[PDB]
């Protein structure tokens, strides 16, 4: 006979030990630990409430990936690459360039827990952490590896974290900043709480229904696989919140929450947001960014918030206005500045496209309309020299995203700038400088693109030396329109 | 005498990077940043382009330059048209 | 000026290997973009603290090489082909636990082996976890993703032996609940001697934040100590107290324990071609030693008491 | 806000089943296992999202039935891809559930 | 350490033993076994090409299931059933219909090779063949069960063989006749080497390319992993005829050979002829059938047949010829006779399917396009009584299939009859009719349906008694024109 | 006339259970076509050798149910679960072979248990090939699917048996190269006595054609013999000559050697809710049970030799 | 005095079972085989319908009665137009 | 019988895989362990047809390196869907060969 599991679990996790020859200091430093200096025996009432063993683990994550590999075995030959919309072709482009090694990163903040953290739940849930998080890294390169053959952009879901590319930045500066850069509780709290219960619902489910209505079955079936390990060890961050309001932490802890959501907010609305309004085809948008935002972030992940015990984020009115604007800027910026980009932005303003985002945001034609009016313009006239950039755009110091607002008839656009030890920063929200400010030795000498280009850094001091700089290696990988502006003929 | 700016133009959807020089006119400055904006993202109309710093009320004068106008490099700055 | 170049057959970091590209070379080889910046490891203010913990815990460490990265796990293991492996083999271990629990197994070993196993085996659920938790940390220091990839695994093989010792520590307890089996093992680990040498050892080798003095400590000095000293007698105790069931466990737990030493051991092959190195890891391996030995012989003077 | 307040103020809980075998089982249980309760699902193609208020409970038993095969309560973490509420998981079951009344 | 399979491969095959308590012959008896007369000790040099081994096969069988089952729950919502050309879902009711149950039964001559076999590795051999089959036919009851739901015309994956309907006592007069009739050793040759390596290729491989081309990966997936068991336990026959062939039993070999041929050969026309050419849509049609019979029975297993030191069938040339012609008038018959079917018949002769039809077989429209000419003037003129049988087809007395010919121009067709113990049997060719006559004590008092019509066992005798009878539970059974017609319309 | 019916959630004969079909039910349950027309149980002369051949030795059985078809395997297994968990006991088994070769436990039984292997357990592959024959004859001729595929997957078992005795008669041998295994099985089968009562036993039972009597033989008869007098006895010999390998081993083929027992008593139970069906089961049991009292007898006085 | 025959007819795919009456002409049981081919899947066609045994060269007079011809009952007949 | 006669008159032999990860491993290989035959390939998607002359010989040792993943012979069975040629395989290779030239 077998003895369950409930019987023998509390010895799985009963290591916590009063040290003797270190101090309890010396064997969790405060600096990656993040303890706050809650005492040992505190951090012993911390309960996973998603448990797993060892036995089962592996069990399960090996038919987990059989089933993974077998569809993706089985649907090579359904001419995904060739037939699909080059929208969509792009979209997977961009996912696996800004995620695979960024998962891989993901194994470091596990690991950050797995030793640091006081609590014996959490360095064990960590440890299967950091397990899935290399089942997700090496998942999200062996399946766009077949197409490296086809197309040199594939190349970047390898290549992008290491290179300076902007968009590259953007993400390594959050990953650093929540995963690899802070504490094991910092990491509890900003990474397995912050973005794994909160925002990656967005790019793993949401963006997989929009694949399995393009059709796209092995990718569909890949990132929500995924998201099945995300769900398990994302409930570490739950009970480490609890514990530090038990503790008299609630306001440490909520600051760390509502930095890392922002933060989150941001990446995502230039990696999801264009995609999901603009380069999936129109046919298969199963919700609009803003009502994927609506499910996941407002009706879900902001109620569970709450149910622990948390606030809503001070910002919270600066973040729905965000949710009807950002992103409609950030997808004008990535195609307009498309050369400096790993995959092939698709403009996606048809006017069946155009009656669609009217529909999705009353006000959109009058506002961003009034730009891609000037841009259809030019395209159909053949000027295709004023639809592509001669200098760049100014970048925020959070977030290394382009500084926008909103265009057109009721324009509005504003830069938050902050003069810090002698050097003059801007950021592209209120809250993107409050985040400097709340931990200003962690940025404080960060450079990003621009600030690199005016800094001599980047040679010659031109788009084309960016361009270098940024690590393109040939014509091919630099994005281009999708369609190679077929969209004009409609 | 090369002198960065970040500007943002009237109705445009961004702030970009944009070198003007020490010696300058508003009126040139305005000129340099509507280069990368009118005919690209702006649909060009009639009217006095005016340089002010970020969401100021003050505009600066035409014939004033950036060395005499008190900016600092990589400061914000709109140009706009006359109400 | 930009030229065109056609695509490539795989990465382009392994585009010019002669064979074609592995699916161990594919999802493991140069993944640590950190070690790209040397003067940010992170793409963050370059003395953030993490930044400054890295410089000089992994970048300034006197084990040094060129080309970190070109290290090759001897196994190849990759997260499906370990799953695979080890659903093997922990289904067997599972398959004896339900076995030799259908024949009473525990009712039969020698009088006092239940008190032996209290003292002697259920605490090592401590010593596992200090050796799951060091792992974790070679892991997150190490300068190659294929160094730190051998790391995870050996963090969860760590977890895989805490929890044989859970779950048998806990059926014991069924047969014998008098020899406080489950319930006295943090007071063991904390104050019996036998259990002082290994305590110290690795309150002290988990405060050694250099890379390479954690790898050289944890696989060169404390694993291969705790394969001689405890799982090795453990089986010769075993069979002296017709305890059949823990020798066909350890064997398992050996399999695993001489994976690690495998990879350790190429990783330090991989170092020795930097001739500077021999001498940088025979200092380290003096260093420890004498902690390694009092452990052992401390632990097996409880053993043999 | 008050589309965004009135998002916030739902009590909906249960899981988000990726597509596949577990989809249809996990709605009949959902159903059998909480009467009286209402269930909702919304169809996403690619995952089904189930929900009840306050709280919904999946029963082993009852899925096992449902599903046709045997089935142990660990297994459904191959197919649940996210959920709504805090969640309870033993042996027996899994229960959604809401501290709070919103 | 483990110890190769090489190295005690023998013993597990050294199980024959001299009987002392029962003679031989009431061990093995003849009706049963099939040895015709050859003595236990021939039997041992029988090698088994393709091995396996008990370990080795519980292992690899999990992992081919692992695959078919997550390929379809990963694809279910792919939308075939709805988006599927109605022709095609009609070849998925064809298939599962035809071919679940017989697989199951087939379950019962490998059975009988297990018992009954004096050749040591062909009773372990065929213990793994029993298990091939349960896979086949559980496998092939399972993936069609979730369409019940949809259309009562899948429930007939389960009940076809359980009817009366024509098709389906063609397809049991066949099988029962090759599978579960006869002797172990006919088995071995009509079954395993005839059948299994001959002609199954068309059906589940062929048809696999048609599936891929129409994008229906579940089934595609599903049907080459079954052929994968089949090409494994199909080499039981080859050693077996090697073994008569060197004891003397050539002309009996060759016999058995060449009757499972042609009973397979008449099958495949009306089933498999039917879907390449007609059902499957034209842009889906990777090689006319004709084309898919040069490359599988022709190219593939007549030169196999060759290799192994049996003749070409004396009727080699009538095959031929019965390739170009058949399987056209066998459409013909199951489309003007849809009722009678439990599935849909696509007509598939729109101009455009009738100019491929006159590039795979020059001649098509001189001949079977005569006939398609009035029937779509009748359709083009709403005559649809005139596209409705009112009397049933004449039916082969062996193969249960309509007695056809070329129609037409250049009109021919041929009765083959025979006077036998006071009875008038009609075969449909040469072959048939000596089939029968090989072994008249296998068929002679068999009554196809039209037999039984005119004998009065269908009541009333009528079209609609005899639809009743075929086993037919509501109108919704019964065969309609896959579109409803509107191929006319073109 | 026809009436109009809409879709069923699953098959006809099903539609009317209570509860939602199991995958068990739906690739399982009554697909036997060759029960349904009693003068020709096959689509072929009503006259011809098997059609004869299934209305003597099913169809005109003594044993007599209105519904054969009802039955229910206890354990519902279906050809991919079978898979599932056989694949588990065998790795487990196969990773026993492993282990017990590295250990080199052949070397290390008490003297002369070779010879014991050799004359009472290497030849058992021809008992078990026996039992294989006979499961796959029950299996042609039960008159339900449900039964027939108990008796598939009970043949497979027998191979699995036969298989392990092949393996370890060999790999026995390598240590012990001068006893005859792997060279003498069939001589010890076809001339030693304590091998006659099984083979006069064996020969016997495979010409009892009636599918009742076949059944009843051989599942309520021989196999429950084997368990009894031929297992059970094997590991207590080993455990006398420090064998610690075959008692593990029989333990895994007792497993199989339960399950049969298990469907074949449901089978019972289901034959008896015909009264008649008690005096001919008994009678069955009774005629059979000589013959193996006999072959266990013999089979006994050699094993304790 | 229902006469089951099997026919084939000229031009047509199949052989189909056509009941005649014992006292039938061949004229009339021409007509009776045509109704179910002729505007079905044969073209019709000027010129007499004949009679014959399937495959015979010897045609069957039209006022002959199936009766008078000594054909058996379901024997094979052809029905064909004369050259 | 022409187009008949020329179909049956070949020599060719090889396996014949299903639409998956084995395909252009087994391609590759085919070319690498018999150099100096031409091996041909024909695509049908849902298979492949890959034959050479009179032999045609896939080793282990290759085609795990073509795979690129620990490979044991009999596993191609998951994959092999069917062949031309009689077959000989053994845990180092499997061969397709015929015994006649035609
Ligand atoms: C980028 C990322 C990191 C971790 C993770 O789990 C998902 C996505
Ligand atoms: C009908 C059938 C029978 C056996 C088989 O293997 C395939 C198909
Ligand atoms: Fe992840
Ligand atoms: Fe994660
Ligand atoms: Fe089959
Ligand atoms: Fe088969």
């Amino acid at each position: 006979a077998m003895h369950p599991r409930k019987d023998w679990y509390e010895l799985t996790r009963a290591t916590n030990w009063t040290p003797s020859y270190v101090t309890e200091e010396q064997l969790f430093p405060e600096r990656m630990s993040g303890h706050m200096g809650i005492p040992l025996e505190k951090w012993e009432s911390y309960d996973e409430p998603y448990k797993t063993s060892y036995p089962e683990y592996v069990s399960i994550q090996r038919e987990k990936d059989a089933g993974a590999y077998s569809v993706k075995a089985a649907l090579e030959r359904a001419k995904i690459y060739e037939n699909s919309d080059p929208g969509w072709i792009s979209t997977l482009k961009s996912h696996y360039g800004a995620i695979a090694v960024g998962e891989y990163a993901a194994v470091t903040g596990e690991g950050r827990m797995a030793r640091f953290s006081k609590a014996p739940g959490n360095r064990n849930m960590a440890t299967f952490g950091m397990m899935d998080e290399l089942r997700h890294g090496q998942l999200q390169l062996f399946f766009p590896h077949e197409y490296c053959k086809k197309d040199r952009q594939f190349d970047w879901a390898w290549r992008a974290y290491h290179s300076n590319e902007w968009a590259a930045i953007a993400a390594k500066h959050f990953f650093d900043d929540i995963i690899t850069g802070r504490d094991a509780i910092s990491v509890a709290i900003m990474l397995t709480f912050s973005f794994e219960t909160g925002f990656t619902n967005m790019q793993f489910l949401g963006l997989a229904a929009d694949a399995a209505e393009a059709g796209d079955y092995t990718f569909a079936n890949l990132i929500s696989s995924i998201q099945t390990d995300e769900s398990r060890h994302a409930q570490q961050g739950g009970p480490a919140l609890q514990l530090l309001i038990e503790n008299g932490k609630r306001e440490e802890a909520q600051k760390k929450v509502d930095m890392a959501i922002w933060r989150a907010w941001r990446l995502f609305a230039v990696l999801t947001g264009p995609v999901m309004d603009y380069y999936t085809p129109l046919e298969d948008r199963s919700q609009s960014f803003k009502e994927f935002m609506y499910e996941w972030i407002i009706g879900q992940f902001e109620r569970s918030l709450i149910d622990l015990g948390l606030d809503k984020p001070w910002y919270w009115d600066l973040f729905l206005k965000d949710i009807d604007e950002l992103h409609h800027s950030y997808h004008m910026g990535v195609w307009y500045w498309r050369t400096t980009a790993w995959w092939n932005p698709a403009a996606g303003v048809t006017p069946e496209e155009r009656d669609w985002l009217e529909e999705k945001y009353p006000g959109w034609n009058k506002r961003w309309g009034r730009c891609w009016d000037v841009i259809t313009e030019n395209v159909l006239n053949d000027r295709m020299d004023l639809v592509s950039p001669e200098t760049l755009p100014s970048v925020c110091n959070m977030s290394q995203i382009p500084l926008v607002g909103v265009p057109g008839d009721d324009w509005n656009i504003e830069v938050f700038s902050l003069e810090h030890n002698g050097r003059l920063y801007h950021f592209g929200s209120e809250v993107d400088r409050w985040v400097f400010q709340q931990d200003p030795v962690q940025y404080q000498n960060h450079m990003n693109i621009v600030d690199r280009f005016l800094a001599g850094q980047i040679q010659p001091m031109t788009l084309e030396g960016a361009l270098k700089y940024m690590g393109f290696q040939s014509i091919e990988e630099m994005g281009k329109d999708a369609h190679d502006f077929a969209w004009a003929d409609k | 005498s090369a002198f960065p700016v970040h500007a943002a133009f009237e109705k445009d959807f961004l702030v970009q990077l944009v070198v003007v020089d020490l010696n300058d006119s508003m009126d040139q400055v305005a000129e340099k940043v509507a280069y990368h904006c009118v005919n690209r993202r702006v649909a060009p109309r009639e009217g006095v382009m005016r340089v002010r710093k970020h969401r100021s009320t003050e505009l600066f004068p035409r014939d004033m330059t950036i060395a005499e106008s008190g900016l600092n490099p990589t400061e914000v700055i709109d140009v706009v048209f006359e109400e | 000026s930009f030229e065109s170049k056609k695509p490539m057959r795989t990465w382009s970091h392994l585009a010019e290997m002669r064979k074609k590209p592995s699916e161990y070379d594919i999802v493991s080889r140069k993944l640590h973009y950190s070690t790209n910046n040397p003067d940010s490891p992170w793409e963050l203010s370059p003395d953030s603290p993490m930044n400054l913990w890295y410089k000089q815990y992994r970048n300034a460490s006197p084990l040094k090489h060129d080309n970190w990265d070109a290290f090759t796990d001897p196994d190849q293991l990759v997260y499906r082909t370990y799953n695979l492996m080890q659903d093997g083999q922990e289904s067997y271990v599972q398959s004896l636990f339900d076995q030799f629990n259908e024949r009473e197994h525990d009712q039969m070993v020698r009088e006092g082996w239940e008190h032996t196993m209290a003292r002697c085996y259920s605490p090592l659920r401590y010593l596992f976890h200090c050796l799951q938790m060091s792992s974790a940390y070679v892991q997150q220091m190490a300068p190659a993703s294929t160094i730190s990839n051998c790391c995870i695994l050996q963090t969860a093989d760590s977890l895989r032996w805490l929890t044989h010792t859970a779950y048998r520590t806990h059926e014991l307890s069924l047969t014998y609940p008098d020899a406080g089996l489950g319930e006295h093992e943090r007071e063991l680990w904390e104050k019996e001697p036998g259990w002082q040498g290994l305590r110290e050892l690795m309150e002290k080798q988990l405060t050694a934040f250099d890379w390479g003095e954690a790898f050289v400590s944890l696989n060169l000095v404390v694993k291969p100590m705790i394969v001689e000293s405890i799982f090795k007698p453990l089986q010769q105790q075993a069979w002296e107290n017709n305890d059949t069931l823990l020798p066909l466990l350890i064997d398992s737990q050996l399999k695993d324990a001489e994976r690690h030493s495998r990879w350790s051991k190429a990783l330090v092959k991989h170092a020795l071609e930097n001739p500077d190195n021999h001498a940088v890891i025979e200092g380290w391996i003096e260093k420890w030693r004498p902690l390694a030995d009092r452990a052992a012989e401390a632990y097996l003077s409880m053993l043999s008491s | 806000s008050t589309l965004a307040d009135q998002a916030l103020h739902n009590n909906n809980v249960g899981p988000i089943i990726r597509a596949g075998d577990l989809v249809e089982p996990v709605i009949e249980t959902a159903e059998i296992d909480n009467p009286g309760k209402e269930i909702t699902v919304e169809d996403r193609r690619a995952y089904v999202r189930i929900a009840a208020e306050g709280e919904l409970i999946l029963t082993r038993k009852t899925l096992e039935e449902q599903l046709g095969r045997p089935f142990n309560m660990q297994e459904l973490e191959i197919n649940l891809a996210s959920f709504a509420g805090q969640i309870q998981a033993d042996e027996d079951q899994i229960r959604f559930y809401f501290d709070k009344t919103m």
